[PDB]
């Protein structure tokens, strides 16, 4: 279901990592591209990211694994269920909602905290009626196309 | 085993999930925002995306990998 050209777009992105052109993305090439953009991942973080798509076990990413990951994004069934399970962790009522203030409070105080502008763009992307409750499920339907 | 000390233990069995749960939402939102955020709605990114569309696709590929790691670490807290 992928056009011959959007496959060529992912091949162009793959080749940016795979500089030596040997068909694999190592931690060296993945981290080099990440750090040229100003990111600073640890070596363990590079291994964890590669292990999520390395279906062979040699510790590298090849192009078939790459375009499968790029085509899937978050549209899979497992992502939709897990992301919602993460939202329910902050749902006391069990309603499928969470107050816009508690969502803002959780996003800016836990884990990789969002900036003030990040969480403001998230609250704008969800819609709020009445008390101030987002329907976080129709939110994960939006994120997972 | 006996009474309340489970209700204050069940609080903590669950409290170690709130950080990986937030990380999953934050990684998912940052991945979703890659193709809709105002951060990319500037003349600089439009031109950058015209001469080299691979740069934005690389940024997306990195965010997808980070979403997958985050989704795993949250599943490992179940
Ligand atoms: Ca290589």
């Amino acid at each position: 279901q992928l056009t011959e050209e959007q496959i060529a777009e992912f091949k162009e992105a793959f080749s940016l990592f795979d500089k030596d052109g040997d068909g694999t993305i190592t931690t060296k090439e993945l981290g080099t591209v990440m750090r040229s953009l100003g990111q600073n991942p640890t070596e363990a973080e590079l291994q964890d990211m590669i292990n999520e798509v390395d279906a062979d076990g040699n510790g590298t990413i090849d192009f078939p694994e790459f375009l499968t990951m790029m085509a899937r994004k978050m549209k899979d069934t497992d992502s939709e269920e897990e992301i919602r399970e993460a939202f329910r962790v902050f749902d006391k009522d069990g309603n499928g909602y969470i107050s816009a203030a508690e969502l803002r409070h959780v996003m800016t105080n836990l884990g990789e905290k969002l900036t003030d502008e990040e969480v403001d763009e998230m609250i704008r992307e969800a819609d709020i009626d009445g008390d101030g409750q987002v329907n976080y499920e129709e939110f994960v339907q939006m994120m997972t196309a | 085993g006996h009474m309340k000390v489970q209700e204050q233990h069940r609080q903590k069995h669950f409290e170690k999930r709130r950080m990986p749960a937030a990380n999953l939402i934050q990684a998912a939102w940052r991945l979703y925002s890659t193709d809709m955020s105002r951060a990319y709605l500037t003349a600089t990114w439009y031109k950058l995306d015209d001469i080299m569309p691979a740069v934005k696709t690389v940024i997306r590929s990195i965010r997808i990998l980070k979403f997958l790691v985050a989704k795993r670490k949250f599943k490992e807290t179940l």
